[PDB]
Formats: structure tokens, C-alpha cells, sequence
């Protein structure tokens, strides 16, 4: 985006003062839309010396004479050319500025506009900038942040020692990674993206996007009326163990609930019988095992079952021991079908095997599993989209790195999913998602498309739960899926 | 109110 | 409270006549709120010689000239100073008193105000006091009791030979134990608590409280958006047997339905498979047993399973035999995790083991199990909050003593739960509650907080059943839980 | 009332501290009813040294611990015994008092309770009491006055240099004259009358009352089904002149619209024809005059027309010249029928004639006409109920002294009407009222009853106008009358 | 009705 | 709320 | 739609 500001100025010829004005007045219209008529409020605008503060000066000037009271507190040491220009205008229009912050100055205002730091935040907020932000966070006033809540790193969504907690954030052109990833997404409050005059070609040239309803609607496969089971594809799920008899059922219904024609489960006997007692629409093939877990002795049976299907999901409830490790790795090495790889299949995976496969793969790790898979700490991999990108690119796969915001990348294209709620923070929830992905690949979506549609609908089904989210279980989620799909259209 | 008088 | 009346008079300086007046007029406003306009009714006020009768005299005087008819029947032998003062006023305002009760006098009145005995009831009601109360209970008239229905012991909720059955009871300052415990809670009818001028500090200094919606709302844990399974904690449930395959499932879903991230059941094979056929979101680990019950040979496996969890629930459906007894007691002695102890784990428990544990425990007995645990009769332990308090204090635990009103104590703080209905009077209902408690401890609530929130929501889920309560089953209750939680907020 | 406080204490035996408490808590309940839940507000209670301030102390104490903040500013020099007692309690319950008022102290509070002066206001408010009242009137805060807005004389409704403008006033026992008469009625805002424990016999022994819906409902005459024209009486209206052809029509329809069976107008020719062109239900008898006005030559004709009727109204539009003066006075001297005397009949009236009449009379002056009739200034007679009382008593009549609050007296009984709005402040409005009174006397109400019912319905018809009151005309008012009557029942 | 006349 | 807890 | 994406 800083690159897109530059090109719109330097190559397209838009005066930077014009971009600055459009930004400021965007903030005013966005506040009007949220608060209704602005004339009864008193505004405290906090302005740094950079262009974010310049945007604030523009905001402050456009409230002059229209609202109860305005006051700019200027916190910077020096002003950029556009901030100076706009400070010059605020003052000529009759605006009050001060350069001293008093703890009790919040008492006299209803709304605080936070235009201290934007995308030009480098390093940690200390000193009076911090005291001021802490004071605003304590005040209970309505906070509107310009571009990004000051103190959010707009590339990572990390808090640089302290950050403003906004009720509304108005950003320009496109959402920034820091609005989308946590903790920054939490501090952004309600996000509005204002068009401030950038040519549409540049806005679209951005290469990381949020997954939207319109995008998932345009990727949903067609259901032509003259169709049969086979039109909508076949999936094999290799899953479960004597410890984890539940996973296969949730995965298998994940696939069916998204419109797959046939799902075959391969689960050790007698645990295979669990699935068909819940959902007799499933096929649940008993695999004979020595101790209740898959091993190399089941390799040939499973490649055979894989001949008649379009995609294979593997991992949920398999268990993690040396015999499962041999079996999964020999299996994926030999399977010449798209693989969706989850849970324990990820925990025992040899990444050399992903390289040597001609057929595609989606991996769906949570950050715990990602940490173990690349031999890093959870904190190093969590919300790390560049690492996810290198992993996908180096291993020729799609990586779906699950969290409150999920990253879906293939190494070139990176998408962020923001649907969902904390009800997905319990067991079985990932098992549903593995199914949904496998099912959509079976219906002819590519691995990346399959993954994009699935994370979105998975999250959206959670939001449709009618009672409190914390009571949501994977079984209820399965029921909500077709509602999520209906509501897409 | 801010942008338009009707 | 008698202590709080005294302090408000003696230290704070409120004239006792002023407390008496505020009480009386509270009763009048409370009746107005329940009956609408009072002017069409005829009132029969029954007054003892104590301060409860004085409150009645105040009521009677404040209806003079406003209603169709008033008559006080005075039943006492002598009057206290404030009762005498207020009798003096009734008479000077023109009120009719009589000191003889005729069976047919009820025929001429619509409402009976019962101001015979309050908190100063000592011993059994015999003689004409009883005949009068029986006569009122037979009359089908609307009865309003002042403070407590005469004949309820306000410390125990016991009926002292006979007691008034009220449609409305208006009490002062705080609910009294006798309004909250049965049978007194049944005879209170609709309870209103009037503020009659006691300083708020004293009202709050009371140390036994009823559990309220606001209190459970303020204890419900946060669901921060950037969360994962582990944020919301892990529970292990040790439960079931070849006789009782159902308990584990109801407990396990108890935990999940309150927002726990992970629940692992440990149930003897093949009964473990029952749970995942109902709810495949659960993990149900098969335990190899000799005869279908846990014993010491499963001790090591179970301590191992306990390493990865935050709380362990134990007891539902275990069975009660010598091998289960060895196993439970050796287990709890060695487990260095919070334990929730229910059902058969309680029936075989050695209380020396609770003493020697560093880790906390909640016990959730019904009065049958409490009787056996302390070697007393059911009648000695039922609704006995002081016994429950000593047990918790002596054994460093939280005791949840279940009944239509449930007592939750830790020895210092005692709470009463009054939500629920008779649909919870069938098997499986306690098994759900054990789960809910374990789940809330897993999410970071203390044992006492966990227990307080759980008994309330458990009861409130029962009340939300849409059909007749007697048809409620534990499975439906599990479904209602997240509605109970939503309706809290 | 001061007399009724004394009797309830001294003869009935109610402790004055108990009356004081009931008053205070009345104020709290009244504020709750108006503001909803009080716990979010901050209260500034302004307390004098008298019993009004004592009522305030009681209010302040009963908010302690229940609301956001309380502060009493004590403005008195010394305290009465009950104010001191209650100040003593506020302080013991933990309440903050201060004795210094700072202009900016209003900034920290939402509600101001005005308990500075009540009925014990003697003389003008000067000094810091005034500065404080002016400051409160400027603040835009919600004001609740205890008993009477401080600075209103509770006997006259006059402003003693300055007075508090209240949103709500809570008074005790009965409304006071100062709430009912202007300017005090304007400063009272919404008035609530609290019962604080006075015996009903004394409350009812008060001899000046406000006219209420229930009282007018119980005085409305019966319409027995087997009735004819004559059942509902006959009225003659002597009115109009070549200058004022409109008055007769409005009077005549006043009478008919309230249910009179027959109305005959006597109006100089050809102006008599005006009435029947508007309303042909009227009878409009042409009187032959020399110059367009009644004179003695029409005396005999008019006594003849008066033989067949029950009541005669005289005055509207007659004109005021010597010939009208002779005619009216000779007429009333000889008429042996009830007379309703309005407008120009009042302006030329000889009061010796009212004395010498056996038959009754109602006079319906506005203060201009009253001033001229007793030879005083408008300011001396306006809202002067004692003067009105002596006039009625000395002249054996009913006096209806019209104004925004109308006084209706017969010398023993004095009633105040408070229905109406400023739309009645235009010509024709009084002419309707004269008719209504005459009509109700015709239907068998006594002069005082007739007058009481009429002023109430006249005012209530104005309030039912569907558009802005300032556009109300006498013709529309005539149309609204039967709606006013329907809405009574 | 009992406490207030309006 | 001021007078009664229900 | 023209000014804001939500
Ligand atoms: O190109 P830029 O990245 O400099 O953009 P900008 O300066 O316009 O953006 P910003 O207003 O955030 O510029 C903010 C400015 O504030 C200052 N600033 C950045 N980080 C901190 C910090 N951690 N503490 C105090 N001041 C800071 C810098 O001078 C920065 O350029
Ligand atoms: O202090 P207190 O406990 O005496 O309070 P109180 O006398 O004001 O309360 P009460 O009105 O119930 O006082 C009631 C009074 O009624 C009498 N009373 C208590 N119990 C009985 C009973 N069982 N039968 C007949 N009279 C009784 C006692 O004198 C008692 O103090
Ligand atoms: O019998 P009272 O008429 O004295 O009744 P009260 O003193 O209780 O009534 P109040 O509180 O108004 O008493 C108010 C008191 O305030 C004082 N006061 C009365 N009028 C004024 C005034 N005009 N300026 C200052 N103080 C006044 C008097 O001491 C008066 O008694
Ligand atoms: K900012
Ligand atoms: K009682
Ligand atoms: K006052």
C-alpha cells in the first residue's frame, strides 16, 4: 500500500494533498454512519507529526463549526509536509491546538479520534505516547482510529508495547494485515475500508486478500440438474483408532454435508461401526488391525480403496506411534491422488514425502502441529504468513494454518479467513473441516479453492448457531453447514 | 447532515 | 438480621418505630403490585403481640380509609413497645380490633394479612394459634405473610407443627434461610424482599446468599476471540461400568456443553464405544478391565491420562464394590489435580484421603450419599447447611449438597441455589452437573465459582424445557444448557 | 396542612420523625417512577435548615449505596430537631455533606434535589440562596423539588424574587395553592401528591380542592331513557348587538352541546338571523331595537320570553352603553329565575341588584371584568381566591373567575380548575362557557355544580383539539365538547 | 393509587 | 429496584 | 458501496 500511495502520486499524478483530504473526510463520514448526527458530540483529536496526524488535522478541520467542540492535541516533534499543510489549515479555519496532554482533558470530550501513529509506526511505544494511549483506553470514551489503531504493527497485527483499543477503525484502500491478524484485529473494533482515490487496478494488484462472501459464492460448484452420485465425486477418509473412534464420523459428514456424492471411511474394527450407527448414509469399512491402529499391514488394503475415489483425507484420530508413522508415509508416497492431511497424519509426516509426490496435497495444521512440523516454537509460527508461504512453495502444497484467523496459502496467493467464533475451539471442529475440504476437491475445486470455500463456510456455520457459542459442538456444526451454504446465495 | 443539506 | 436490626437502631440511630413503619408500608406496596388497586378488597389482619404483629398494625392503619374494610384480630397476650405504639395508632385512626376469632369471620374478607409470628417463633404452634392457621389454610382466601409465614422457623425452613401457606411473603432486608429451604420455601409463595432502611454495608455483611443471575453473569468466563482448544481447558472423566454405560456420556457432554475445549472419558471396554456413538466429539478411551469395573490394575493408566488434563471428574456409573473402592482411594491420594467427586466415588470414599490431598476437590452428593458419607440419617443431613459447612472446612473442599434447593459451601461462604424443577428428579441429571462443574474448573474458575455457576445453569436449563417438566430427560437438558447461558446475558 | 401535620402529631400521635421519613422515601419512589432505575445517576441534594431540608436529608440517606454518587450541600444556618436528627443519620450512614457551594459543582451531577425551602418560606430569596437557585435554573440538569419549588409561596403561587424551576415536584397530603396557581404551577413541573400517613379524615377536611375527572363524572346529570326535550331543560340567552352578532351563536351552542333540550336566543334584528344560518337547531328571536342594542324598551318582551325557561344567560356581545346598563339592571332586578351573567352584563352591573335578588346567579368574569366590577387593579384581583370568596359570600352568588387556572367559589367552597391550554385565549371562548353553565343549570345542577362541571369540560375540550392549540377557535371547541363528555366516562 | 395522586 | 428485590 | 467496503 505505501507502494500504492507512491504510484498514485508519482506515476498517476494525484496530489498527495488530495489523497490526504479524501482520507480525512472518509473518517468523518464513517463516524457519521456509526454515531448518527455528529453535531451533539465533542471531539478530541490526537495527532502525531506524520501523515496519520495530517489525516487527523483534516478530520479536525471538517468538524469545525459543525459539532459541539473540537480540540486537537498535537503530540509530535515535527510535521511532515502534508501534516504541516493541514495543521496550517486547521489553524486558519479557527481550530484550537494544544501540545500538552492533561489526564483530565478526556472529561470534557465524547469522542477521541486517534491519529497518532499509522503504518509508519517503527518499534515500541514508550513515554508520554504510551501514557496518553493508556489514559484513552481507561476513559470509556468512544474511540475512532485513523488507518490502524496506534500501536498496532500494520504488517503483523502485533502490539508494540501498548496500543489503542478502537470502537471503529477507518482505513484506506485495503485492509492491512494488522487489522486481520490478532491481537490487532481485536483492537480495530469495527473496520471500514474507504476508497480515497487510488486507481482500481492498483487496489486489485494486492496479493493477500480477506476471503469474502462474494468470492466463496463465485467458487461454489454447480449442481447441474442431470446429475448422479458420481457427478459430485468420491472421497475416502482414512481415520480413527481404538482411542479415537469419533473423528472419522465428523470428517465423513463434513464431506457429505458439503454435497459430495460418496464418502467411504476406513476405520479399525469395530470402531468403524460407530459411524454408521450415527449416520448410516456413510460407508464405514472395517480395517483389521493388530492393536487398534493402522500400520503397514493395512497399506495394500488402503491403496486399493483409494483406486475408486477422487480424493483421500488422512489423519483424524489415527494416533501417533511408530507403526502409524510408517503407514502414513509409505501411503502418501504411493498414493497418486490428491491428499488432505490433518492431525496425526501431520504429526508423523516426513516432509521429503510431500516433495516427491506428483499428486497435490492440502495440509491443515493448527499452530501446535505447524510448530512440530517445521521444528519451531508455537510463537514463531502463529500468524506467520511468510513462513506458511515458504512452506507451501517449498513443498508444493496448500497450507491451511488454522486459528481465529486462518491463513490459506499456496506460496503465490495468500488468503485470510475471518469467519468463526470461539465455539470452534473444541475437539471435533478440525475434523469437520478436513471433510469439507476433501469434499470440495472431490467436486472439482482445486486444492486452494476447496480450502478457501471450506474455511469460510466452516466459520460461517459456527456463527449461525442459535444459542451461546461456547455450547457449540461439532455435531451441531455439521447441521448448520447447509444453512451456511444457503445463506451464501 | 455533514455532507448534504436537502 | 436480628443483629442487623439491632446495629441499625443502637449504633446507626434509626428509631425502631421508623424501621417498623417502613416495613408495614412495604407490605402495602407489595400487595398493591400483586393485586392491583387495593380499594375493592376487604382485609383481615391477624396480629400477634410481637414486632411481627406491630408490622401488621402498621399495615392495618395504612389501609384505613383506602380500602373497603379492615379488621384486626389480635391474638397476643401482651404487646411489645413498638407493637403497642402501633396498636395505639390503629385505634386512634379509627380501626376496629377484636380479640376473639370466629371460624366464619373469614367469610366477610377477601385478603388475610398474616402477622402472627415472624422470626421470633420459638417452638411448636399449638392451641388457637394453630386452629386459626388451619382455618386460614382452609379458606381459599388470598394470604399475605409478613416477614415469614407464621409457623416457618426462619433459620431452618421447618414447619413448627403447623404453618401458614402464603400466596405472597414480604420480608425485610434479606431473604431468610426459611424462605429458601423447604418446606418453608413452598409456604412462602411469591417472595418480595423490601429495603426498610438498613445501611447497605450491613445488608451486604450477610454471609449466606442466594445465587442470582447477576452473580452467575459476573462469574462466567471470558471467551477471548484469539483462542484455541487449550485456552478453554481439558477434562478427564473416569466413569461407567458394564452396569452403567450411560453416565460417562452425560458427564462428558456436560463439560463440553459449558464451553470446555477437550473432554476425555475413561470407560471400560466396550462400553466406552457407547459415548462416541452418541457424541463423536468426545474422546472415549477404552480401559481394559477384568470384570467390567475399574480396579487397581487400571490405576497407572488413569494417572497417566490425568497428566495432560486440568481437572478430573470421577464417580458416575463406576459401581460400588471393594475393587472400585481401592482404585478410587488410591487414585485420589495420588492425583495432583483438582478432582470433582460424584456418585459411586463418593459411596466408597475414605475421607482421610481428602484431608491428605494438596489439590482441591468438589464433592457433589445428594442427601442419600451425604448421609452414608458422614454416617448419619438422611433426615439429619437434608438441608443441614451447618453440617455441610463443617464437612467442607474439615476436609478442605467444596461441598455441593444437591436437592430442590442446593447448598454450595466451602466452609466460609455458603450459597443457595433455587433454580430447577422436578424434571431434574430422574437419573442422569446429576451426571450432567458433574461435567458442568469439571468443565468450569477447566476454564479457570475456582472450585467454588465453578460449582456456583454450574448449579445455577443446570437448574435454569431445566426451566427452559418447552413441554411439561416431568418429561425432561438428561439428554434434553444437555441441549438446553447453551440456551441457559445465552439467556444469562 | 401545617394544621394537619400538627394534629397528626399532637392528637393522633404519629411521631414527627415518621412523617419525615415517609416524605423522604416518597420523593425517592417518585423519582424512580419518573427516571426509571436510579442507580446510574449522581444526585446533588440542596438542604436548608428547616423541615424541608430534613426531608432532603432523608432522601439523601436513602440513595446512599444505591446510586452512583450523592452529595448534600447544606445551606442553612441552624437545623430544626427533625432536620438535625436526619442530618445525624445521613452522616452516620457515610454521607458526604459540604456547606460551601461552588458554581462548577453542578458539572459532576445529573439530578439536583431541591430541599432548600418548603411551606416555611417567609419573604424574598436574596443572597447566596438566590445565586444557588439561579445557578440550578441555568444548569440544564433534572430538578426534583421537595414539597414546593423553593421560592414559590405555597399560599399564593407567587415567586418570592427567585424560584426553582422543577421538572418534578413531590408534595405531601394535598396539592398546595402554590402548585395550582401561576406562576407557581409553571415552576412545579410534573406534580405528584404523596400520602405520608395523615389520617384520611383530615386530608378530606381541606376546603379548597382541585376539580378532578372523578368529581365531574359524579356530577354529570343522568340521561334517563324515557325523556323528552323538557326533561333536559330550557335556556334563554339574551345577547348580541349590531357590533357583536357572533356571541349569541357560540353561547347558544354551548348550551345545546352539553345536552340542554331547548335554547332560545334573544338577539337584535337582523343579527338574530346569523345564528340560525349557522345552527338552525337554535331558536333566535328577533328583538326590535332603536340603534342595534337592547334597551329598556325591550324589557317587557324579555321578561316574557323568560317565563317559559329555567335559566337565563345574559351579557355576551351586548355592548356597554347607558341604555344597555338600564336594561340589564332593571332586567336582573325583576327576573325570578337563575341568571348566568357574563361579559358586558358584568361591565354595567350594579352589585346592589345581586343582593336584592331571591333567585341565584353565576358571574363569570375574566380578571379585567373583575377588576372593574370591584374597582381594583387587575393585579389585585388576579388569582385572588380570598377576594373571590368574599365577593360570592357578600353577593350570594357563585363567582367563576376565569384564567389559566379558574377559581369557582360560592363563599364556602372554593374549587380550582386546571384543564385547558392557550387556545382558549381568544374571543368566543368565554361565550361558549356561559352557555355550558346555563345549560347545566337548566338540567338541574346547582349553580356551583353547573359551574364546576362546565369549566372542567370547557378546558378538557380544548385539550382534545388534534392540531396545535394556537389554531383553536370557539367553533372547533363546540365540536369537541361531546368528545370531552364521552371521555369523562 | 395508595402512595400517589397524579 | 429501590424498594424490592424479587 | 462507492466509499466503503465493510
Ligand atoms: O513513510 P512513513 O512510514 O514514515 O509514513 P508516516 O510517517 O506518514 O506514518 P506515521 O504517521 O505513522 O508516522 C509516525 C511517525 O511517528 C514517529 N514514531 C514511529 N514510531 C514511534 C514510536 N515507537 N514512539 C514515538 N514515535 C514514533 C516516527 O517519526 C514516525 O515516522
Ligand atoms: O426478638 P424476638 O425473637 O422476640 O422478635 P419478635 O418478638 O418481635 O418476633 P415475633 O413477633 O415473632 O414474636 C412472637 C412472640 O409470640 C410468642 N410465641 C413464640 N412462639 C410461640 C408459639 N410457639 N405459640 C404461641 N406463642 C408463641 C412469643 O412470646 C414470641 O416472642
Ligand atoms: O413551621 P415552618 O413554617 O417554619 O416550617 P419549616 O421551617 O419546616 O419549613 P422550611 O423548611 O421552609 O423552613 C425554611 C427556613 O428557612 C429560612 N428562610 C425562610 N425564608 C427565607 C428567605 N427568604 N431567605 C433565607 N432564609 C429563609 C427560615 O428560617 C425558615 O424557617
Ligand atoms: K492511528
Ligand atoms: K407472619
Ligand atoms: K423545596
Amino acid at each position: 500500500m505505501k507502494e500504492i500511495d507512491e504510484l498514485t502520486i508519482k506515476e498517476y499524478g494525484v496530489d498527495s494533498r488530495i489523497l490526504m483530504e479524501r482520507a480525512g473526510i472518509s473518517v468523518v463520514l464513517a463516524m457519521e454512519e456509526e454515531l448518527g448526527n455528529l453535531s451533539d458530540y465533542r471531539f478530541l483529536v490526537l495527532c502525531g507529526g506524520g501523515n496519520n496526524g495530517g489525516d487527523g488535522f483534516v478530520v479536525a478541520r471538517n468538524l469545525l463549526g459543525v459539532v459541539k467542540d473540537v480540540l486537537v492535541v498535537f503530540l509530535g516533534k515535527k510535521k511532515t509536509p502534508d501534516c504541516e499543510y493541514n495543521y496550517g489549515l486547521y489553524k486558519k479555519f479557527g481550530g484550537k491546538v494544544v501540545e500538552q496532554f492533561e489526564p483530565s482533558i478526556l472529561n470534557e470530550f465524547d469522542v477521541v479520534v486517534d491519529a497518532i501513529f499509522g503504518t509508519g509506526l517503527r518499534g515500541e511505544i514508550t513515554g508520554e505516547y504510551a501514557e496518553i494511549i493508556n489514559l484513552v483506553n481507561k476513559s470509556g470514551k468512544v474511540v475512532v482510529s485513523v488507518d490502524v489503531p496506534s500501536g498496532i504493527d500494520s504488517n503483523t497485527g502485533k502490539v508494540l508495547r501498548t496500543a489503542v483499543k478502537a470502537d471503529l477503525t477507518v482505513t484506506f484502500g485495503v485492509p492491512k494485515i494488522g487489522h486481520i491478524l490478532f491481537p490487532g484485529r481485536d483492537l480495530t473494533g469495527k473496520l471500514k475500508v474507504a476508497n480515497i482515490g487510488h486507481p482500481v487496478h492498483l487496489i486489485n494488484s494486492i496479493n493477500r486478500y480477506v476471503i469474502t462472501r462474494e468470492m466463496v459464492r463465485s467458487l461454489l460448484p454447480e449442481r447441474p440438474r442431470d446429475s448422479h452420485k458420481g457427478t459430485y465425486g468420491k472421497v475416502l477418509i482414512i481415520a480413527g483408532s481404538r482411542l479415537y473412534s469419533g473423528a472419522p464420523v465428523l470428517s465423513g459428514m463434513g464431506s457429505l454435508k458439503v454435497g459430495t456424492g460418496l464418502v467411504k471411511l476406513a476405520v479399525p474394527f469395530p470402531q468403524n461401526l460407530i459411524a454408521t450407527s450415527r449416520f448410516p448414509e456413510l460407508i464405514s469399512v472395517p480395517i483389521d488391525t493388530e492393536k487398534g491402529f493402522f500400520s503397514l499391514q493395512n497399506l495394500q488394503e488402503c491403496l486399493e480403496l483409494s483406486k475408486d475415489v477422487d480424493v483421500v483425507a488422512i489423519g483424524p484420530g489415527l494416533g501417533n506411534n511408530e507403526h502409524v508413522r510408517e503407514f502414513v508415509n509409505e501411503f502418501l508416497k504411493t498414493l497418486e491422488k490428491p491428499a488432505v492431511i490433518d492431525a496425526d497424519a501431520i504429526n508423523v509426516l516426513d516432509t521429503s514425502v510431500l516433495k516427491e509426490r506428483k499428486s497435490p496435497a492440502v495440509l491443515t495444521p493448527h499452530p501446535g502441529e505447524m510448530a512440530r512440523l517445521v521444528k519451531k516454537t508455537v510463537g514463531d509460527v502463529k500468524y506467520n504468513y511468510e513462513l506458511a508461504e515458504e512452506f507451501a512453495k517449498e513443498n508444493d502444497c496448500v497450507l491451511v494454518l488454522k486459528s481465529a484467523t486462518t491463513i490459506v496459502t499456496d506460496g503465490e496467493k495468500t488468503l485470510f479467513n475471518i469467519t468463526g467464533n470461539t465455539g470452534l475451539s473444541k475437539g471435533g471442529s478440525g475434523d469437520v473441516l478436513t471433510g469439507m475440504i476433501a469434499g470440495f476437491i472431490a467436486q472439482g475445486l482445486s486444492p486452494l479453492e476447496a480450502s478457501t470455500v471450506s474455511v469460510y463456510l466452516h466459520g460461517f456455520a459456527a456463527e449461525l448457531f442459535e444459542q451461546d457459542e461456547r455450547g457449540l459442538t461439532a455435531s451441531e456444526l455439521l447441521r448448520l453447514i447447509p444453512e451456511a451454504i444457503r445463506r451464501l446465495k | 447532515a455533514w455532507l448534504f443539506e436537502a
